[PDB]
């Protein structure tokens, strides 16, 4: 959907922090699997395991 | 007025008319060829699954 | 369909997108051609029928009210030529309908695709890199420089979205049989919602230049039905 | 005066001779 | 004259703060 | 000059101006 | 003064650009025939050398500045151009850029990536053949030299207005290139800033148009658009001035609608900046934004239509005298009406989504820019050349050059409107097999047009040999034949050397210092 | 025009597509 | 700023206070006939103007 | 602007002939307007041609009206009235002359 | 009396300075493109030095034409004034290009690398310690020369020298303070899409201001040889104030990063 960053941050600020049931975050997981690419997830997982990922957390 | 007024009126009005009949036969002929061929092909693909 | 030698028109419309583009194109060509018939009759009549006598007519820079009449006339030409442009942009721009998502990305010599509309029985998001066929690998039956080895395959009567980016000088995929044109920028993504009318393999090419390999980047797509796409396993 | 225009003419002369010596290195590596 | 002098005095007063 | 003030300098000047894409293409095809 | 060398460099670079045309089209004839380098090695280098060398080196200097520094002060009445020191600066800056551009072609590999060098990876990856820095410096010096000449033309027709002309009945070329330089001011230094931005990105690795750091190429895309759209209006509007003067003096010195004409040219100068838009309509901007864009390109299509209806009224009802510049003006008008028609065609919203980077836009812009600008420069040379050069130009060979150009360029750039809609890609070195038809006759036409250029060279060499029985007097006498003068003055200047049939009264060739006494208007 | 078309015919016609049968 | 070379700034100041301008700025349209019996008069510091 | 004020104003400007190129210039411009010339204007034209001591311009006005005369019927009517005017003038047709 | 045309002439086309500046620009081309990838460190400084020296030679010949030979008049005065007043409006465009580039980079958020701008990793300077002095030192520069101009009209020397020299000794202090600000800055040219748009829209002022200091040093060397006078309106006399209007539009740049940006 619009502003894919907001979808990814919505279900990424899920169960890492903000312990929530997996279904409302799973909706946005399925939203990110379509509509948003798969090659760059390695890049924006390297950004997260580095710790200077652009999410606010 | 006179001859140049008669000629600009007849000239521009017949230019309207000739451009209109050239593009009108063009659009009629080719656009109706498109409606025949494409709507018949879509009729085949839709009515015959 | 496919390009053909000595072709006047473009390929066969299989989208309501290309049906609308062909309709509006014939509309604007109609208004263009009445203006061309006008100006051709004007120039022929003036240059030939005015052989002359060596006097020219006296009247100097003037003609106020009839001149502003033929300045108001292009404005009504614009309004009648631009209302179908407005309605076709309003009909084509919106993407709200539910749709299958296939996403592309291209790196200077190829494309690759990913099918994630529907988490399948294996559950794995698939990839295949659509390379070219060079001079040694030529299937002599198929046609050169539109040769993509691993085709896209897309079900008929299904809304499809092309949600793409790129890298590695960027460029755009364009399939003129079904009329798609987007950015594929490195940082920004965009979609285009389009169903298809019929079945059959559709051919396209790369619009924007990438450099040393802008020639050898063909783009094709196959159009099947729902059960033939259902049988397409090992994606 | 011109007593400074003469060495300025000299340094301009070498400054427009030596890039023309640079360009065969630019084409040949 | 009054736009230069007193405004420049206030400028030099505000410049000494930081 | 005695034979060419501007009699051949037009032809030769335009021959150079037409032939410099040829020698640029030649030395770029030789790489 | 500057004008003679200023024209000689233009002809030199024009034969170079037509040689690039020859090579590119000779490769584009048949698939993979003449050259093995079907890549950006040598071929995109050739199309950038072609495009940037010819637009920047030919139409820009001769159409704005050659007729400017020879024919703006002589029509307004000025002695010399108001800053006589920096015309000399700008023009001698130019062939240094010719050397810089041929050096960009010559070096090891060649980073020639089209004339509209888009960043994302035209970066340091391409700078092993570092050409594109030399290409952007050649474009940068041509940029600032045209800027300098623009300031000079503005100040010359502002302060050195001879006491004839007020601002209400000005000549069309004078007011034309005043609008041209006033339009050039507002668009040149933006792209100068973009040159130094992207040169800093590709030299000192800060990379803000590149991929890394979140750099975005669309800012540069807006920038070079915002320059290159008024750039093509610079390319055509002094052409409109020259066509106005030749349409005037070969048929009927009462022309249609002066104040209307200069209002329409100011309307083009107003509305021509703020539509950079259609050139990448397609990129995925907002729908209301692109619709507003499409609506405003229609209103930039209005006033040029008003002007060509005016010249249509002008050639009507006048004693035409079909010399070679009148043929240039009538061919100009016929082909430019069709090119503006295809402009309205491309100017729609939902048609650039089918027409971008195909040969349909290529045939369109070659049609307007080539036919309009080069027919106007043809008219200008074959019009003002016996005044400046002093020699008569062998009218029959001028006629056969016109017909040969007309049929050659028409049979080049008419098949592109067929090759484009079928879905050709732009700058393709090796096109698919189903496109081999019309490119063959395009190659035939390219050889026709370069034959006509060589015929122009034989005419330019025939400028030596003083034919008297070939062409003597434009606007032959009406009913007099015993009295002898230049037969037309619609305002009564007639002061010393300036009149209403402006600057046909200097001498052939004009003196090294004319205009001793200030002229006056009635 | 005849010299241009004849010069085009006697400069190059060589090395094109594979064969007419391949197109078939 | 007096006693300097090239006194063209003299007659700007001189003509500024006395009327007679410097470099014949003024126009002319004497509403005449243009006829050879009484042409427009020509005054110059020369035989040709 | 109309027919009659045109005729009056340019006959008044036309009896200011006094010369060859003056009468030929006023013949040119008073002939080149957007109205056919009045017969009184061409009678003053022939009388001014007698005044300025020149015959071939008195031929030239007739081929000028032969072009501008816009039909053949007004041409024969002008041939009639201008014919007995020629009998009191002495000027020939070009078609009677064969150069 | 023997009269003339008001506008004037120069030395003809075989003149060494127009060939000098052009061959100099070709030397600058070869410097910028051969140090970049073959690495000749010495001669890009040589090209900049010969550019400065040829500019001062060209300027020295034209000010010799101005006063040492005495050519310009009121029409040419109005012409040079209007030309280099429209040069201000030409500079407004290259200004507004960078202005609109930063306006686009801050109005449209890039979804990567700090969606909120300034990004996560780069922190902007507080505008109150040094920049609160910067806006007031620019305001004082723009506020005391409009009285220095009436001081030059009035005919005295000490008051005009007082206002003039406090202005331009003060902006030499401004050169040093901008140098120490953009020396002490943590983030650099190679950061974000934020660094070398902010450093570009400060380095443009650095370039303009070192050219400004060179121009007014030559103006003061011209002033000390009794060249300029309050009646000597020759044309260089009026081209010395408009950089204060350039600094007012510099303050207009300055405001878009502090009150609206952060
Ligand atoms: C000097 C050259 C020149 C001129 C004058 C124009 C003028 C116009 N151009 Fe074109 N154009 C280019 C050169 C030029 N162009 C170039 C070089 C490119 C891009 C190529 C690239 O850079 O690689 C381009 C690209 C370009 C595009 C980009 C599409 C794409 O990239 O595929 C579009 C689309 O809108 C367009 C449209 C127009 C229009 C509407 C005009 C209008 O100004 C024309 C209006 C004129 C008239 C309409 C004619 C007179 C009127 C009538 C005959 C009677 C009344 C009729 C009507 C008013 C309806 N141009
Ligand atoms: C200055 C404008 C101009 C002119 C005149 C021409 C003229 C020609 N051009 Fe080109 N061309 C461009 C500007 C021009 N072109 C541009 C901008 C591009 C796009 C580049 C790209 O995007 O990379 C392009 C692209 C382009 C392509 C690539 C198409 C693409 O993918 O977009 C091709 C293909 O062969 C081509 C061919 C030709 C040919 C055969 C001519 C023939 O018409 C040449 C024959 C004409 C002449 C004979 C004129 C001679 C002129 C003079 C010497 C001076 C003027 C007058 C005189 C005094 C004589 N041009
Ligand atoms: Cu990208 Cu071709
Ligand atoms: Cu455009």
């Amino acid at each position: 959907t619009k502003h894919c960053w907001q979808s990814y941050v919505d279900y990424h600020k899920c169960v890492n922090m903000k312990g929530e049931d997996f279904a409302p975050c799973k909706v946005f997981w399925k939203t990110y699997n379509a509509l948003c690419p798969l090659d760059w997830i390695e890049k924006w997982d390297d950004q997260r395991e580095k710790g200077i990922f652009a999410g606010d957390i | 007025t006179g001859t140049i007024k008669r000629r600009v009126i007849m000239d521009i009005v017949l230019g309207f008319s000739l451009g209109g009949v050239m593009a009108s036969y063009w659009w009629w002929g080719f656009h109706m060829d498109k409606i025949n061929k494409r709507e018949k092909f879509y009729a085949e693909l839709a009515e015959r699954k | 369909d496919v390009p053909t030698p000595y072709a006047c028109y473009f390929q066969d419309s299989a989208t309501p997108n290309q049906e609308g583009i062909l309709e509006l194109h014939d509309n604007i060509m109609f208004y263009l051609l009445v203006i061309l018939g006008l100006v051709s009759w004007m120039l022929y009549t003036i240059v030939m029928t005015y052989s002359k006598n060596p006097i020219a007519y006296k009247y100097i820079k003037h003609g106020q009210t009839i001149e502003v009449i033929w300045t108001i006339f292009p404005a009504v030409i614009l309004l009648i030529i631009a209302f179908p442009s407005f309605i076709l942009l309003y009909l084509c721009d919106e993407v709200i309908s539910p749709a299958m998502t296939i996403k592309a990305i291209g790196y200077q010599w190829y494309w690759k695709y990913e099918y994630s509309d529907f988490i399948n029985d294996s559950g794995e998001t698939v990839e295949f890199e659509s390379y070219v066929i060079p001079d040694e690998l030529l299937e002599e039956g198929q046609l050169r420089l539109l040769d993509t080895d691993t085709s896209m395959v897309v079900p008929v009567d299904t809304h499809i979205r092309f949600v793409v980016t790129a890298a590695d000088v960027i460029h755009d995929f364009a399939i003129p049989s079904l009329g798609i044109k987007v950015d594929a920028t490195p940082g920004r993504l965009n979609q285009v919602s389009a169903l298809i009318q019929r079945e059959g393999v559709f051919y396209g090419a790369c619009s924007e230049l990438c450099g040393t390999g802008h020639a050898n980047m063909p783009i094709k797509i196959e159009a099947v039905s729902l059960p033939k796409f259902l049988e397409w396993l090992n994606e | 005066s011109a007593l400074y225009l003469y060495p300025f003419y000299a340094i301009f002369a070498v400054a427009v001779v030596t890039p023309l010596l640079y360009i065969p290195n630019a084409i040949r590596g | 004259w009054v736009a230069l002098p007193a405004i420049a005095l206030t400028a030099v007063n505000t410049y000494f703060v930081e | 000059g005695r034979k060419t003030p501007y009699a051949l300098s037009h032809f030769g000047f335009f021959a150079i101006g037409f032939a410099v894409p040829f020698v640029a293409c030649y030395v770029q095809l030789k790489k | 003064d500057i004008a003679v060398l200023y024209f000689m460099l233009a002809i030199f670079s024009g034969m170079a650009g037509t040689a690039m045309s020859l090579i590119i089209r000779l490769e584009l004839a048949a698939p993979g025939s003449q050259y093995l380098h079907g890549n950006s090695q040598l071929f995109n280098v050739l199309v950038v050398g072609h495009a940037v060398l010819m637009i920047f080196f030919l139409v820009m200097p001769a159409l704005i500045g050659g007729f400017g520094n020879y024919l703006l002060p002589l029509m307004i009445g000025a002695t010399d151009t108001a800053f006589p020191r920096i015309n000399n600066i700008a023009f001698w800056v130019l062939p240094m850029g010719l050397v810089c551009l041929v050096t960009s072609t010559l070096v090891e590999s060649g980073a020639g990536t089209g004339w509209t060098v888009y960043p994302p990876l035209s970066s340091i990856q391409a700078h092993s053949g570092p050409s594109v820095d030399l290409a952007i410096f050649a474009l940068h010096l041509t940029s600032i030299s045209s800027l300098l000449g623009a300031i000079n033309f503005i100040v010359t027709t502002l302060n050195m207005r001879t006491n004839g002309m007020t601002m209400h009945k000005l000549p069309l070329f004078v007011w034309s290139i005043f609008i041209t330089a006033f339009l050039l001011l507002l668009s040149l230094p933006v792209l100068s800033a973009g040159i130094t931005m992207l040169l800093l990105d590709r030299n000192f690795n800060t990379s803000f148009f590149e991929v890394s750091g979140g750099g975005d190429p669309i800012l540069y895309e807006h920038l070079f658009w915002f320059f290159g759209h008024p750039e093509v209006y610079i390319l055509i509007i002094p052409g409109f001035g020259i066509i106005s003067h030749v349409v005037s003096t070969y048929s009927k010195k009462p022309v249609f609608g002066e104040i209307s004409m200069v209002y329409a040219m100011a309307s083009i100068g107003l509305l021509g900046f703020l539509v950079w838009s259609h050139h990448m309509y397609i990129v995925g901007l907002d729908a209301d934004t692109r619709a507003y864009f499409t609506s405003a390109t229609m209103i930039i299509a209005i006033p040029t239509g008003i002007k060509i209806f005016s010249w249509l009224a002008t050639i009507h009802g006048g004693s035409i005298r079909l010399a070679t510049p009148m043929l240039y003006a009538i061919a100009f008008l016929f082909l430019f009406t069709m090119g503006g028609l295809t402009g309205v065609a491309l100017a729609n919203a939902s048609l650039d989504v089918a027409f971008h980077d195909t040969y349909y836009v290529v045939g369109h812009f070659h049609y307007v820019l080539s036919m309009g600008a080069i027919f106007s420069l043809f008219a200008g040379y074959y019009y003002w050349s016996p005044q400046i050069l002093g020699l008569n130009y062998n009218e029959k060979l001028a006629q056969i050059q016109f017909w040969l150009i007309f049929i050659g360029a028409n049979v080049i750039f008419f098949p592109m409107h067929f090759l484009g809609i079928n879905g050709m890609p732009r700058r393709i070195p090796d096109y698919p097999d189903a496109f081999a038809g019309w490119n063959y006759v395009a190659s035939i036409g390219s050889f026709i047009a370069t034959l006509s250029l060589f015929l122009f060279i034989y005419i330019l060499y025939d400028q030596l040999v003083n034919g008297l029985n070939n062409k003597v007097n434009n606007k032959s006498v009406i009913y007099n034949k015993a009295p002898d003068f230049v037969e037309s003055n619609t305002i009564f200047n007639l002061n010393t050397v300036k009149s209403s049939s402006i600057e046909f009264l200097l001498t052939s060739p004009p003196a090294v210092h004319s205009f001793n006494t200030p002229a006056v208007q009635s | 025009l005849l010299f241009s078309v004849g010069l085009f015919a006697v400069v190059r016609m060589a090395g094109g597509q594979d064969a007419k049968t391949m197109n078939k | 700023d007096l006693d300097q070379e090239t006194g063209l700034a003299r007659l700007e100041l001189l003509g500024k206070l006395e009327g007679i301008d410097v470099f014949d700025t003024k126009p002319l349209d004497s509403s005449r006939k243009g006829t050879m019996k009484d042409p427009i008069i020509i005054e110059s510091y020369d035989d040709y103007r | 602007e109309t027919f009659e004020e045109f005729t009056a104003r340019y006959e008044k400007e036309f009896d200011e002939a006094y010369d060859l190129f003056e009468v030929q210039r006023v013949l040119n411009n008073c002939f080149s307007y957007d109205l056919v010339p009045a017969p009184a204007v061409i009678e003053k034209a022939l009388r001014a041609a007698r005044r300025v001591n020149d015959l071939p311009t008195a031929i030239r006005v007739f081929e000028a009206l032969k072009y501008k005369v816009e039909n053949e019927d007004q041409y024969k009517a002008y041939l009639d009235e201008l014919k007995d005017v020629r009998q009191e003038l002495g000027v020939p047709l070009k078609e009677e002359l064969f150069p | 009396r023997h009269q003339q045309h008001p506008f004037h002439m120069v030395m003809p086309s075989p003149w060494p300075i127009v060939v000098s500046f052009a061959l100099l620009s070709l030397a600058l081309s070869t410097a910028l493109t051969m140090h970049g990838y073959i690495g000749n460190m010495n001669m890009v400084y040589l090209a900049l030095f010969v550019l400065l020296t040829s500019s001062i030679l060209w300027f020295r010949d034209i000010v010799a034409e101005a006063t040492y030979l005495g050519d310009h008049t009121m029409a040419v005065r109005k012409g040079i004034n209007l030309g280099f007043l429209m040069f201000v409006l030409s500079e407004v465009l290259i200004f507004a290009g960078l202005f609109w580039a930063y306006f686009h980079s801050a109005m449209s958020p890039d979804v990567t690398l700090g969606a909120c701008w300034p990004p996560v990793g780069i922190e902007a300077v507080q505008p109150t310690e040094l920049p609160l002095l910067n806006t007031i030192i620019l305001l004082s520069s723009g506020a005391t020369v409009t009285y220095s101009h009436h001081a030059l009209i009035a005919g005295n020397r000490n008051k005009a020298l007082s206002g003039l020299l406090i202005t331009f000794w003060l902006i030499v202090i401004f050169v040093t303070c901008q140098y120490i600000e953009y020396t002490n800055a943590a983030f650099t040219i190679s950061d974000g899409v934020y660094g070398s748009v902010f450093y570009a829209g400060t380095g443009l002022h650095f370039l303009h201001m070192v050219m400004l200091a060179a121009m007014l040093g030559v103006n003061y060397w011209r002033m000390r040889n009794y060249h300029l006078t309050a009646g000597h309106h020759v044309g260089y006399e009026t081209t010395i104030i408009y950089t204060h209007v350039l600094d007012v539009i510099w303050l207009f740049l300055y405001v878009v990063f502090y009150w609206w940006g952060v």
